[PDB]
């Protein structure tokens, strides 16, 4: 409970840092307290369904599926950061399933789309996902916290690929 | 681009 609190505090500091500067890059040294924790995934990923993201896409050699996952995660990170930009992109309100970059990266994994819903892309058109007309701007806290979790998971997978994750054997539990 |  105490370790869990320290984690949440660390999570909030990083999410706030993303709200001030959406282009802010985090070093592995910065992410260390979020990486070194022995807390379960459910207590560390509050918005992202990390276990389902990993487990439902673990098909074949890790060296391939972890790489595919990273690729989806890196693009999902860019979607989040763009929503935090002091100047939001024109057409931030919707993402098309048939976007070349979206199809080849995010739609390559199971649950890729659900992550856009966490950002606020809750409305479903057969062409893609949109914000509701009633939402005029993105909830910045929700967005920052999802973006951070997306970046954290990508960071975790990257160390697994390199075999340098602090809890590497305990994470191959799956 | 991500929104096309």
């Amino acid at each position: 409970e105490e370790e869990e609190r320290a984690f949440l505090v660390a999570r909030e500091e990083l999410a706030s840092a993303l709200r001030r500067d959406s282009g802010q890059a985090f070093s592995l040294e910065q992410l260390r307290p979020l990486l070194a924790s022995s807390l379960p995934l459910a207590a560390r990923y509050l918005q992202l369904d990390a276990a389902r993201l990993v487990r439902c896409n673990a098909h074949g050699e890790p060296r391939n599926y972890l790489n595919t996952l990273s690729t989806a995660l890196n693009i999902l990170e860019k979607y989040g950061r763009n929503l935090l930009s002091p100047q939001r992109p024109r057409y931030w309100r919707g993402v098309k399933f048939n976007n070349p970059v979206f199809r080849s990266t995010v739609d390559a994994v199971q649950g890729g789309r659900d992550v856009l819903r966490l950002y606020g892309y809750t409305e479903e058109q057969p062409d893609g996902l949109s914000f509701p007309e009633g939402q005029e701007e993105p909830d910045e806290h929700q967005v920052a916290t999802v973006t951070l979790e997306v970046l954290l998971l990508r960071t975790e997978l990257s160390l697994l690929l390199q075999n340098t994750h602090p809890r590497q054997q305990a994470l191959e539990q799956l | 681009d991500l929104y096309g």
